């Protein structure tokens, strides 16, 4: 079973967004479907639900008159039309049923601030700064808005020793994260290490090669 | 408006029996509230374990059970496993809407204490050309998930420009965090070195970088 979500993004106050939840691997028309949201640091908030045929729909009072839940059983899709978006609607939105895994969640940001692409700086290692023969190199993804950012290494082929850290929220409102990969010193002069940063909200894809100083 | 009340936190041993309760602030819970138990793990989507008070989701281990007792909805774990260490949310249907509880953090004992590993990166050559300078201190593989960070300009403390993340759980059930010190390019070269000190369970780990 799978529930894939899409449609979240950055939108100015008063704007609109339409979320979609693609269902597969189960009899979609047999289940009620729910939209649930959670803002960072806050609790889970049920938003809306809908019955099998779509004749019954319920909403939380904070949402009545602005959101509209709908479904298409012929296409196994659940929708959430979101109008008159407010800053308080900023949250990760999840589609879910009573049983089984929720969707992966899509992020909705209602803010008057514009998106900003990150700066990527290499975190070069040092042979004199090792620990038991292992080195440590990485990339610094600084000053972007909003979440998320994906970082891979050597176009996804390098995964052993990779550690990407959750971003920090700076006082200015911008985010910064780092991704680190630990590798032996013998591979410092034989292997090539390149981090692939992707910030989809700003359409910024940057590649940075990391080599010792 | 009705609220859903859960225990904040519970601790058990492997093979122990846990019982989580879920009550309504308005009074008795019945099967008409269609209690739903949702499990949340770090880096794993929410998943509904129990629906309609007592229906186990497919694939959910049979050691999880839901039922009603004393006017409250309950979820037991008979013979808890380390993989059950997670957050458990309760949701109750009040005629026209679902309301989620605050969630119960269930801790399964057994994880040994682990000291933090600290890696400190000086400002790169690229960033210094942009008249910026940031120190990146990376803390990983510590348990329990709580560390304090203090920075040092030479040998004296420095609080301005420090931003540290909350601890986050890693794939190996240990925790990680990062700390960023923002400095001008001039301050970075006017000092002999900078240090990032990480204190965990009474022991402190330190890392030092110097202008090159
Ligand atoms: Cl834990
Ligand atoms: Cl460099």
């Amino acid at each position: 079973v799978q529930l894939v979500e899409s449609g979240g993004g950055l939108v100015q106050p008063g704007g609109s967004l339409r979320l979609s939840c693609a269902a597969s691997g189960f009899i979609f028309s047999s289940d009620w479907m729910n939209w649930v949201r959670q803002a960072p640091g806050k609790g889970l908030e049920w938003v809306a639900n809908i019955n099998q045929d779509g004749s019954e729909k319920y909403y939380v009072d904070s949402v009545k008159g602005r959101f509209t839940i709908s479904r298409d059983n012929a296409q196994n899709s659940l929708y959430l039309q979101m109008n008159s978006l407010r800053a308080e609607d900023t949250a990760v939105y999840y589609c879910a049923k009573e049983l089984g895994p929720w969707g992966q969640g899509t992020l909705v940001t209602v803010s008057s601030a514009s998106t900003k692409g990150p700066s990527v700086f290499p975190l070069a290692p040092s042979s004199k700064s090792t620990s038991g023969g292992t080195a440590a190199l990485g990339c610094l993804v600084k000053d972007y808005f909003p979440e998320p950012v994906t970082v891979s290494w050597n176009s996804g082929a390098l995964t052993s020793g990779v550690h990407t850290f959750p971003a920090v929220l700076q006082s200015s409102g911008l985010y910064s994260l780092s991704s680190v990969v630990t590798v032996p010193s013998s591979s410092l002069g034989t292997q090539t290490y390149i981090c692939n940063v992707n910030h989809k909200p700003s359409n910024t894809k940057v590649d940075k090669r990391v080599e010792p100083k | 408006q009705a609220v859903v009340i859960q225990e904040s936190a519970l601790t058990t041993s492997p093979g122990g029996t846990v019982i989580l309760t879920c009550r309504s602030s308005t009074g008795t819970i019945t099967t008409s509230n269609y209690a739903n138990w949702v499990q949340k793990k770090p880096n794993h989507v929410f998943t509904g374990l129990i629906g309609a008070t007592s229906i186990r989701a497919p694939g959910v281990p049979v050691r999880f059970s839901g039922f009603l007792i004393g006017g409250k909805a309950a979820l037991t774990i008979t013979g808890a496993q380390t993989e059950d260490d997670a957050m458990y949310f309760c949701a109750l249907w009040y005629n026209t809407h679902y309301v989620f509880g605050g969630g119960t953090k269930v801790t399964v004992l057994g994880q040994p204490k682990a000291a933090p590993s600290v890696t400190l990166f000086p400002p790169s050559s690229e960033e210094l050309q942009a008249n910026k300078a940031t120190l990146v201190c990376l803390i990983s593989d510590f348990y329990p998930g709580a560390v304090t960070v203090a920075w040092k300009a030479d040998s004296s403390p420095v609080k301005a420009g420090v931003e540290t993340t909350t601890p986050s759980k890693q794939s190996n059930n240990k925790y990680a965090a990062s700390s960023y010190l923002s400095l001008t390019p001039e301050q970075w070269k006017s000092h002999r070195s900078y240090s990032c000190q990480v204190t965990h369970e009474g022991s402190t780990v330190e890392k030092t970088v110097a202008p090159t």
